[PDB]
């Protein structure tokens, strides 16, 4: 019951407490968030967002959250959800 | 030494056996005193987060973990601080604190030695010190062995000022970071959660009662952001949970609601003090002042920034341990520290804001200062002062108080809430949603529906569902709204999204999602409403399935909406369901189709829908709605057809000669009756305005034609003038912005105007002519036989040789009454030959422009001397001109005076000196009708924008 | 003599409930309409609507408008006098130099008057008395420069970066900086006080060239895609090539040069003299030079439209004019309390940031 993750400088610590919660199958996330962190990192500055996967769930499903302000984060939850069309198909 | 004093740490600090382990997490708190670039490694680290979360258990934890290993083994030495539980007004030194924390004070004179280097202190709690600091400035200690009190040492310790290359970690709290985060050099933070939401998903639905009521209401809790992020906790789910299951229970003695954190924490506690009572009965006199005691501290603690009440805190309101403890019986007000001095704390922040608010409440049922001896941090208490208002919850204070509760800080929020809806330039969506969101904490018809009495017009933004649950809850009560606009961007662009948030479903069957159910009961508020009359959809963005469920809706026959708009939204898919709406809906008369393109179907459907007897639309507008050949067809046989059409327009999308003749025809015919005309930014070329005037030649039907933005010959201004001169043509005003009249072309216009009935306006902006063209103009304005009204000259080529031939038709002149004149180059000169015509007010203008006029400071007098003396003026325009002090103070002195009558004046006040915007706001004061706003285009006594919607 | 007022420009509704509620406490422990701004939602926009026009534009002449009034939203409290500002709007943050340090704001939080910075980034201690000139932000708000009088160099601070840390030096030893400037070919470069205009690979920190020219020639710098242009004290323009690494153009002028721009679209040139005159200067025909205004004071800042459309100018007269591209009509006026030193203006066009004495106002564009 405890998760740590490290907050860039620049993310303001106002938008930290209104998340965006959308649920996907498990399969999925992990060739579409994939292994390194550099890319992530980059995605995350560009859309001006932070998101977090967590799948310690036994179903096949997995939560995603994502932070930051409302265009920030739909956009962000566009680009998944074109990342992992992509690799269903 | 360093043995003993390793495990006297050990024996100190051993109470998490299954909660301390080598966590995955922990090797990321290990690793981060580590380069993550080669260049920059980190020396402080800040955790924070909410305040319910483990930090303090997770920083005993490291300090453990050093002392047995795995977790830190460069530090030679790991100290603790916790500063919640010491005093910090006494004057002390760095070496008295840690000869406190070490048992052996031998080993630091070596220690200070080698060892800065090497050497990590760990401060839990400095929240409480964000009002020590006196804000104006600080001494900075440099060395240790110095009495100074130890605030200052801590602050010299966060600025590594004291003792510098070592290693800080510091625990605190996401509201208390605003005055720590410039002191601290390069930090690196952290981040700390807890429980996981599906988690509290769960254990919220197991306590659920589940009569009949258990979707909405887990759905009101869950969706609720912030009650759900402040769960995080596992004591503040526990007391959610306990007081879930207390009201089931405690099932029809208890009318509390169970939707909010109000209602739940309200049940705990004044259940809690019930126990206590051998029987229902009020509280003793002592023990009510305790009561007060408690909340005034837990308020005034709220204001200062307190959050340790210490021992004389307790004796300054006349508390005591026994009583709180032995009236409740109940977790609170827990006792902390180890030394001499003891420190007292709530449980949860969220009781000391829940008392806070509930000392405005009981502050004026007597006088309760005899017994006593004496913006982000203020949301918790807002929230729960709002929802306090409830008025189960008053009955309840009444009854243990014995007398009837009326608080009078209810009227105050009140008027704040009415404050918002009157704007003079619109109202913020914002502070209208923030407002619907603290008066649904308060489940209360009578407090809702008499805050909400006079807003009349709003502007709501959409992102979440609760967003539309609180709306639909406010917009009921909302009973004097006239026009809406809703922004949904994002919301419903998706058509089908299939997903279970559980391993298993919440419900075993839902058959439809909960968006969709939520989106109809918002439709079919909108829908019931009375007096709203104005629907706008914003820049929304809808799937098939929403906009049919908007469309059935909008069919009930207790819908009035009249206007429909649709210029910013992408409604191409449900455009079958809007057809079949529009001949049902008979209240139905103005539907704006901007920007929406159109195919053969789509167009062949709207056609024979408004071909439909049941169908009452009377404007049409369709422009940008990229149109075809038979889509022209089809347009025209609508138009020869039967309709109850007055108004089309056409604008920017391109009509080839084809189109244009079959237009044409079908205008000439006898069997069109069209009132309104607009053809702006056409493709219309001379030959093409040729055959269309030649063909409008028969037409004895259309008042208002729009031909702005185009290409006119001198052939199409004749032929113009010929269609205006037989009788019976019906025709009153024209607009011809940008199309290029030049030479003869003004010729023929004046010798239409000077006998001519019938034409009242005439709009002539942007077009080459200069004064000799104005001569004509002028000349045939002075005739008594010329009944126009308004003349616009907003961008034409004028210089000041035209002056005094304007001031001798503005003398002459029986019927203009407006006059504008935009971006000419008059200059002063100019200007006062004009006023000396203008003074003597022979005339009735009642609007003048002179907006963008080159006029510096030297016409002011002879402007104040024809204004001070002219009582038929009512408007006036002098934006973008250069004034001086003294010509302003000239201006104000004529505004002021007893004769004028200025009713709308266009100055942007924030471009003056002190001294003239006082003289702005003592005119405004003498007279209260006068409105100086720089928008003056925005106002419209008459339809003047018509071919503009 | 003019002395403005100030008033608590924004007065808010959501501070309007906060403040009555602290008067009745201490009313309660005592024995023993309005008109309010519109909020900068998320530090990104107002939420307002436009103001009425007399026409419609053409079809082809849509994203081309111009401003028509200046509303002020904030006050950033600084504690020094004020000498450079940056606005940063798609990571959302202000930066305000001083001769001290520079401090960060961020436009996030809903406050009337700031003054808890989001750090402070100094050099003072590092030396023995140090004092800074100027700062500049890259295009992409990834990187920030700064330079001085006693500095051993300009430093380097990355904005990408999980942390806020020092990056690189670029050694320019017993020099004044004067002027920065960036390119896109990842170098910059920088004008100091002897007439010096030395390039430094950005990415190697390696001279490449060094350009000379006269004393105090070098207070203003503008680079183009392959030109440089200069002018000070001296009352002369110079154009150099990177290619050839030699002077290319020379032309007098009236009086001394107090500043330089460029238009991001059409190819103009705009001169800031001492005597307050404008002047515009084809950059490409380079023919002759027309001269479009004239005020009593001296001119310190300028700058173009996003879309250059108009420009704004700053100087000694307690006043912000707001003049157009085509001819150069002023449009309007903001006054002020002493000379006017700074400004700056966002990539979107919403807003407009300016300090004068040691406090630096941001506005918001009404268009």
């Amino acid at each position: 019951s405890l998760r740590l993750r490290t907050r860039p400088w620049w993310f303001p610590i106002q938008e930290v407490s209104n998340p965006l919660v959308l649920y996907m199958e498990a399969w999925v996330a992990e060739r579409v968030i994939g292994t390194d962190q550099a890319e992530i990192s980059e995605i995350e500055w560009m859309c001006q967002a932070l998101l977090t996967v967590d799948s310690v769930n036994s179903g096949n499903l997995a939560e995603i959250t994502i932070f930051g302000q409302p265009s920030a984060q739909t956009r962000m939850k566009n680009i998944l959800l074109n990342m992992a069309a992509w690799h269903k198909e | 030494d360093l043995q003993d004093y390793k495990a006297h740490v050990i024996a100190k600090f051993d109470t998490s056996v299954d909660l301390h382990y080598d966590s995955p997490e922990m090797k990321l708190l290990s690793d981060a005193f580590k380069p993550y670039q080669k260049t920059f490694q980190p020396h402080t680290i800040i955790l924070h987060g909410r305040p319910g979360v483990g930090k303090s258990a997770l920083a005993r934890s490291i300090v453990l973990g050093w002392a047995q290993g795995k977790l830190f083994q460069k530090m030679s030495f790991v100290i603790f601080f916790s500063v919640r539980e010491i005093k910090w007004t006494e004057k002390s030194s760095l070496a008295q604190l840690i000869a406190k924390e070490c048992p052996d004070s031998w080993d630091l004179v070596t220690k200070i030695m080698s060892q800065p280097e090497r050497l990590l202190f760990v401060i839990d709690g400095l929240d409480d010190m964000d009002s020590v600091l006196q804000h104006d400035d600080m001494t900075l200690s440099r060395d240790w062995k110095d009495e100074q009190p130890i605030y200052i040492l801590m602050y010299s310790l966060l600025r590594k000022a004291l003792l510098p290359q070592s290693f800080l970690i510091i625990t605190t709290r996401n509201t208390g970071l605003e005055k720590l985060k410039s002191m601290v050099v390069s930090p690196l933070y952290i981040l700390v959660e807890g429980l996981s939401a599906s988690r509290r998903s769960q254990l919220v639905l197991e306590n659920i009662s589940n009569e009949s009521d258990r979707i909405q209401v887990f759905h009101s809790l869950i969706e609720n952001h912030q009650l759900f992020d402040q769960c995080q906790a596992p004591s503040v789910c526990s007391l959610v949970c306990e007081a879930l299951q207390l009201q089931k229970k405690l099932g029809k003695r208890c009318t509390l609601p169970c939707q909010t954190l109000t209602g739940l924490y309200a049940t705990l506690v004044f259940h809690q003090l019930t126990l206590k009572r051998p029987s229902q009965s009020a509280l003793s006199q002592e023990e009510q002042i305790t009561l007060v005691g408690l909340c005034m501290m837990a308020a005034e603690g709220v204001w200062t920034m307190r959050s340790v009440f210490y021992d004389d805190d307790l004796k300054n309101y006349s508390l005591k341990e026994s009583e709180i403890l032995a009236l409740f019986h109940m977790n609170i007000l827990l006792q902390v520290g180890h030394n001499s001095e003891q420190c007292y704390v709530f449980s949860h922040l969220s009781l000391q804001d829940f008392f806070a608010a509930l000392y405005y409440v009981l502050e004026g049922l007597e006088e309760w200062n005899q017994h006593f001896c004496f913006d982000t941090r203020l949301l918790g208490m807002k929230r729960f002062l709002f929802g306090l208002m409830n008025k189960d919850i008053l009955k309840t204070l009444e009854v243990l108080f014995e007398y009837p509760v009326i608080p009078t800080v209810e009227q105050k929020l009140q008027h704040w809430v009415s404050l918002i809806a009157q704007q003079v330039n619109g109202t913020s969506p914002m502070d209208t949603l923030d407002a619907f969101y603290c008066l649904f904490e308060s489940q209360d018809e009578e407090f809702v529906g008499g805050a909400l009495k006079r807003f009349q017009e709003v502007w709501l933004l959409i992102n979440q569902k609760m967003d539309l649950k609180v709306s639909s809850y406010c917009l009921k009560h909302c009973q004097n709204l006239k026009a809406i606009r809703v922004d949904i961007r994002d919301l419903l662009s998706v058509d089908n999204t299939l997903e279970l948030c559980p391993v298993v479903t919440v419900q075993e069957t839902q058959c439809k999602p909960l968006l969709m159910e939520w989106w109809g009961n918002f439709c079919s508020v909108l829908g019931s409403l009375r007096n709203l009359k104005e629907l706008d959809l914003g820049d929304s963005i809808l799937s098939q399935r929403a906009m049919k469920i908007l469309c059935l809706e909008l069919r009930n026959q207790s819908c009035r909406i009249q206007k429909l708009t649709f210029k910013s939204a992408e409604v191409v898919s449900g455009l079958k369901h809007l057809w079949k709406l529009l001949f049902s809906n008979q209240n139905l008369k103005y539907l704006n189709l901007g920007n929406t393109p159109m195919k053969d179907d789509d167009m062949k459907l709207a056609c024979e829908a408004l071909k439909h007897p049941k169908c009452s639309v009377e404007t049409l507008r369709l422009d940008s709605c990229e149109l075809t050949i038979i889509g022209y067809e089809m347009i025209s046989t609508l138009l020869i057809s039967t309709t109850r059409l007055k108004c089309l327009s056409l604008a920017k999308n391109r009509v080839g000669v084809k189109s244009m003749i079959s237009l044409g025809n079908a205008l000439s015919s006898s069997m069109c009756l069209l009132q309104k005309l607009i053809l702006d930014n056409c493709g219309l070329t001379p030959a093409s305005c040729h055959l269309l005037v030649s063909a409008l030649f028969s037409n004895q039907n259309l008042t208002h034609l729009c031909l702005s933005n185009n290409s006119l010959g001198t052939e199409g201004v004749q032929q113009l003038c010929q269609f205006l001169r037989n009788p019976e043509c019906a025709l009153q005003r024209l607009i011809l912005n940008h199309c290029n009249i030049v030479d003869d072309a003004y010729g023929f216009l004046a010798m239409r105007l000077a006998n001519n009935t019938k034409l009242t306006h005439l709009s002539l902006t942007m077009n080459p002519v200069g004064d000799g063209a104005m001569k004509l103009l002028c000349e045939a304005l002075k005739e008594p036989t010329c009944y126009l009204q308004e003349l616009e000259l907003v961008d034409c080529q004028l210089t000041q040789n035209c002056c005094e031939d304007l001031a001798c038709m503005i003398t002459t002149t029986k019927h203009l009454k407006s006059l504008d004149l935009g971006n000419n180059a008059l200059g002063d000169k100019g200007v006062i030959t004009l006023c000396e015509g203008l003074k003597q007010s022979s005339s009735s203008l009642r609007r003048l422009g002179l907006g963008a006029c080159k006029l510096t400071s030297n016409c002011c007098e002879a402007l104040s001397l024809a204004i001070s003396c002219n009582p038929h003026l009512n408007s006036l325009n002098l934006v973008k001109n250069d004034f001086s002090t003294s010509g302003m103070l000239k201006l104000c002195s004529a505004f002021q005076c007893p004769v004028s009558n200025l009713g709308i004046i266009g100055l942007w006040k924030q471009e003056y000196y002190a001294r003239v915007r006082r003289q702005l706001e003592e005119v405004e004061f003498v007279k209260p009708h006068v409105v100086i706003d720089g928008d003056w285009y925005a106002s419209d006594e008459d339809d003047r924008n018509w071919w503009k919607n | 003599d003019p002395q403005p007022v100030w008033d608590a420009e924004p007065q808010f509704c959501q501070g309007f409930l906060i403040q009555g509620l602290w008067e009745l406490f201490m009313d309660s422990r005592q024995k023993n309409a309005d008109k309010f701004l519109k909020p900068l939602s998320w530090g990104s926009e107002v939420l307002e609507s436009s103001c009425n026009q007399p026409s419609t534009a053409l079809w082809q002449l849509e994203r081309f408008t111009v401003p028509q009034a200046l509303q002020k939203v904030r006050v950033l409290k600084h504690q020094e006098l004020l000498l450079v500002v940056a606005v940063s709007s798609f990571t959302r943050h202000v930066f305000t130099c001083s001769q001290s340090g520079i401090k960060v704001w961020n436009l996030v939080n809903q406050v009337a008057e700031d003054r808890d910075p989001e750090s402070h980034l100094k050099c003072s201690v590092q030396d023995n008395k140090v004092y800074l000139r100027t700062c500049l932000l890259s295009s992409n708000s990834r990187t920030l420069f700064a330079g001085g009088y006693n500095l051993p160099g300009v430093i380097v601070w990355d904005l990408a970066a999980p942390s806020l840390y020092e990056k690189c030096q670029l050694p320019c030893e017993g020099l004044s900086c004067q002027a920065l400037a960036n390119t896109k070919e990842n170098m910059a470069l920088a004008g100091f006080t002897d007439g010096t205009v030395r390039i430094w690979d950005l990415r190697t920190q390696e001279i490449v060239r060094n350009l000379k020219g006269p004393t105090n020639s070098a207070r203003n710098l503008v680079v183009k895609d392959d030109n440089i242009w200069t002018g000070g004290l001296d009352a002369c323009l110079r154009c150099w090539d990177l290619r050839m690494a030699k002077v290319s153009l020379e032309h007098l002028f009236q009086s001394q040069i107090m500043s330089l721009a460029h238009s991001p679209t059409e190819d103009w040139l705009l001169l800031g003299l001492a005597n307050g005159q404008h002047c515009l200067f084809n950059s490409r025909k380079r023919d002759q030079v027309l001269t479009v205004d004239t005020k009593d004071n001296t001119i310190l800042g300028l700058k173009f439209s996003p879309n250059g459309k108009w420009w704004a100018s700053v100087g000694m007269g307690n006043f912000i004019t707001v003049h157009s591209m085509p001819t150069g009509a002023k449009l309007f006026q903001v006054p002020e309390v002493g000379p006017v030193r700074c400004f700056d203006m966002t990539e979107n066009g919403r807003l407009i940031i300016t300090g004068s004495r040691d406090c630096a106002s941001v506005y918001h564009i009404k268009y």
